């Protein structure tokens, strides 16, 4: 076959509903697999479809139409856990394997009362400054001057207090968190500490 | 197990006249396991030039060949198959009809 | 199932190298695949059975040998920047059998350097929580920094008292390039560890920032004065305080 | 289009004689072969030359890896089921499987092993299992119908791939497989003992192989008639016959081919 097309990247909230798409123009049809692949991880098996209907494994779906050349993976109470990049791929008539180049999903936190603020941390031994606890559509942008260096977004989970929290860094070696994340566009009431 | 024992039968391509050059066809059916020798014969005498299809297979997993040879019937000449076979003790010898 | 190694791999242009792949699994097929951003995986070589192998898509300068039934050995001849890539190894239990999965290895990451003279491990610092959070949230954030590696081959990793710790923490994705406008750019990674202020203050807690880092053996020739970038752990650690 | 089909044969021979392959594979469209693989030449070759001129070699490349990874499953499985069975020495395992596409637009798909010869397992493809004659083959009917997957797999592969695989054949071998040669049909009459008269009505020249040939009394259905069998004559077609005696009502033989009827009046 030639083609198996799945989007890039795929973003949903935390307790909801995600279905990734996979549409598929192969020379025959022998099975279609969707693998999941952790970051830095080995791809495992998911599913398999091979006639028309819907899978069930649990909070995972996987559909299949073959005359529409079509499949999606479902995932139902989006944990933070399912981030992940999803592999689809379809076995042709001759049993080989053509892979689309997968999807990753990102599992956005619900942020229960966002506290947004900008930290400075001492060397336990250089300075750092943190940006942490700001709704999920706060969006950072990366340094200018190149001099300056600053992370990406960054979701952890505190398990034993079902506390979610957003986080970037930022740091440099005639640098101040006050002008750190200029760059980006913080809230409005941000706090910033003496 | 259960063998078969193969089915035998000699006859020409075309309706044979003695004199005209004709096909002399041995179809080997029915048989199972699929160990066999096929040899035609012209009084008694292998013939050297003889094409035969490959083994084939039938649904009833029993196996089945084609052997010939050009030849040109006459009164005098005497034409058989002769086909070994474990379910035979000797090879049997099975004469053509003459296309009666 | 599927045992690869190894798992980071540094090499010079032109160097020979081969990665292993064992599986116990009684299975018949083996692949060896290679995995590049942005397009799906590409069947270098495979193996349907025991004593036979065939190309697959991209076989050029790779070649490959079905050992045994288990292993399922992978050569680069002489290997070239574009064969910078994570290569995974799998077995199925046959070929041409319709619904049969595959069985994926942990993955190999190689990247091929024209020379060795821009291999650096990282250095590690620990940042100790703001004395505004710990009053202002009731928790405390610990921040590490692993600046100045090449390449990227790091894996990072807290310890709270030993044990190596998951919840309350994340690790950027993906590096960043110190030198964006670099080719050859070294890279900083960040990673959080946040805990509760009362943890923070307890003097008896223990707080450890790991850094595995994979360079050379020690079986490479080193010329330089500096130190030689041997695979290495670097660290960083602090106290918990009132 | 008449009614044609696909078909696979694999033979797997534990402990060959000498000159016996250990394994042979063999695809036919209608009576003629299309490929053919084996343990001696561990290749997959085409068999009609129809075959050879439309698949690219990369075609043969890939069968003949699949064909040696099913070398191995089936010198395997032989293994096993002569352990069930507790028997040593030679034994065969036998594969069929294919579809069919008729006339009428419906199609029909089979699954079958046998074990020396005698049908050993038999899938339905639309219930989706197994028939086994035996406790040995209720073994692995239990086997292999606990894999919910793989019996999906099998199904789509007789309903859709097969059905496909021929209709692409069908094409590629029109010319031979499309073709119709009428039959040359005659009727010979003699006395053999003493007031029994042998009528014989014989074919040749055909293609299809398929044929139908009765005798008829007055206009209306016949006694015992003997059939001759459809034989090759070697050169692409066939020849059969059917005879009757009567031994002094008017006789008749009837022929039936590619949907022209003909009537021989004795
Ligand atoms: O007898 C009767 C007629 C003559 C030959 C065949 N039909």
């Amino acid at each position: 076959g030639q083609n198996i097309d799945q989007p890039t990247e795929m973003t949903a909230t935390e307790g909801a509903i995600v279905q990734i798409n996979c549409t598929y123009q192969t020379s025959g049809f022998n099975g279609l697999f969707w693998y999941q692949q952790h970051a830095g991880e080995a791809p495992t098996f998911l599913s398999y479809n091979v006639l028309d209907g819907l899978e069930e494994k649990g909070r995972f779906s996987s559909f299949l139409s073959r005359s529409k050349g079509y499949s999606y993976l479902l995932l139902k109470e989006l944990q933070m856990k399912d981030s992940a990049s999803y592999l689809c791929a379809v076995k042709d008539s001759n049993y080989q394997l053509i892979w689309g180049a997968g999807t990753k999903l990102i599992i956005k936190p619900d942020i229960q009362n966002p506290d947004p603020a900008v930290y400075q941390l001492r060397d336990s031994k250089k300075s750092v400054c943190l940006f942490t606890d700001f709704d999920s559509q706060t969006n950072v942008s990366q340094s200018k001057d190149s001099d300056v260096y600053i992370t990406d977004k960054c979701v952890l989970d505190m398990r034993s207090m079902d506390f979610k929290s957003n986080s970037a860094v930022a740091w440099s070696n005639d640098f101040a968190c006050a002008n750190a994340f200029n760059n980006s566009i913080i809230p409005e009431d941000t706090f910033f500490p003496s | 197990m259960i063998q078969r024992t193969p089915k035998i039968q000699v006859y020409s391509r075309h309706p044979a006249e003695n004199g005209k050059s004709n096909f002399l066809n041995c179809y080997v059916s029915g048989f199972h396991p699929s160990d066999i020798e096929v040899d035609l014969l012209k009084n008694g005498e292998r013939i050297e030039k003889v094409e035969h299809s490959d083994l084939s297979f039938s649904k009833d997993w029993s196996f089945y060949l084609l052997y010939y040879t050009e030849f040109t019937p006459t009164e005098k000449d005497e034409y058989a198959c002769r086909v070994n076979h474990v379910t035979l003790s000797q090879p049997k010898i099975v004469k053509w009809d003459r296309d009666m | 199932g599927v045992t690869q190694t190894p798992k980071f791999q540094v090499l010079k242009t032109g160097q020979s190298m081969t990665l292993q792949c064992a599986q116990d699994m009684n299975h018949n097929s083996m692949y060896w695949y290679r995995q590049d951003p942005g397009m799906g995986l590409r069947l270098i070589y495979y193996s349907a059975s025991e004593g036979t192998t065939d190309k697959g898509e991209v076989p050029n300068g790779y070649n490959v040998s079905r050992l045994n039934k288990r292993e399922f050995s992978l050569r680069l001849e002489s290997a070239a920047p574009s064969q910078t890539s994570v290569y995974f190894c799998a077995s199925s239990v046959w070929t041409g059998e319709g619904s049969g999965e595959l069985f994926f290895g942990e993955g190999s990451r190689l990247t091929v350097l024209e020379d060795l003279k821009n291999v650096f491990p990282p250095e590690v610092a620990v940042f100790e929580p703001s004395e505004a959070e710990i009053s202002h949230t009731q928790k405390a954030t610990l921040v590490c920094l692993a600046t100045g590696f090449y390449p990227d081959h790091v894996e990072l990793s807290w310890w709270v008292n030993g044990k190596e710790v998951h919840s309350g923490v994340c690790t950027d994705p993906q590096p960043l390039k110190e030198q964006p406008a670099l080719n050859d750019s070294r890279y900083a990674l960040s990673s959080r560890l946040r805990v509760s202020a009362t943890f923070w203050q307890n003097p008896r807690n223990h707080f450890r920032c790991q850094v595995q880092f994979y360079g050379l053996s020690e079986n490479d020739e080193w010329t330089q004065d500096r130190a030689k970038p041997v695979t290495q752990i670097v660290s960083a650690e602090a106290w918990g305080r009132a | 289009m008449r009614t044609h089909s696909l078909r696979y044969f694999r033979l797997g021979v534990s402990d060959p004689i000498h000159g016996v392959p250990e394994f042979i594979s063999v695809g036919y469209v209608d009576s003629h072969p299309i490929t053919t693989y084996d343990s001696v030449t561990r290749q997959k070759e085409p068999r009609a030359p129809w075959m050879a001129e439309n698949l690219a070699p990369d075609h043969w490349e890939r069968y003949t890896q699949l064909l040696r990874g099913w070398q191995q499953m089936f010198k395997v499985e032989l293994k096993r089921l002569q352990r069930h069975y507790n028997h040593s020495g030679s034994h065969t395992y036998q594969r069929m499987i294919g579809c069919e596409l008729l006339e009428d637009g419906s199609t029909t798909g089979f699954l079958q092993y046998a074990y020396d010869g005698q049908d050993f397992l038999i899938f339905n493809k639309d219930t989706l299992s197994w028939l086994a004659v035996d406790n040995v083959a209720h073994t692995i009917k239990q086997a292999w119908e606990a894999n919910q997957h793989e019996l999906l797999y099998q199904k789509n592969w007789l309903e859709e791939e097969c059905i496909a695989w021929l209709k692409r054949f069908l094409e590629y071998g029109k010319d031979t497989l499309q073709r119709t040669e009428p039959p040359l049909v005659r009727v010979n009459r003699k006395e053999t003992f003493p007031g029994v008269t042998a009528l014989f009505c014989k074919a040749h020249g055909f293609y299809p192989p398929e044929i139908y040939m009765t005798w008829m009394k007055n206009g209306e259905e016949i006694q015992e008639i003997d059939y001759g069998d459809i034989l090759p004559s070697g050169d692409g077609t066939y020849q059969a016959w059917a005879s009757i005696e009567l031994d002094p009502n008017l006789y008749s033989c009837h022929v039936e081919h590619s949907g022209v009827h003909m009537v021989l009046q004795v």
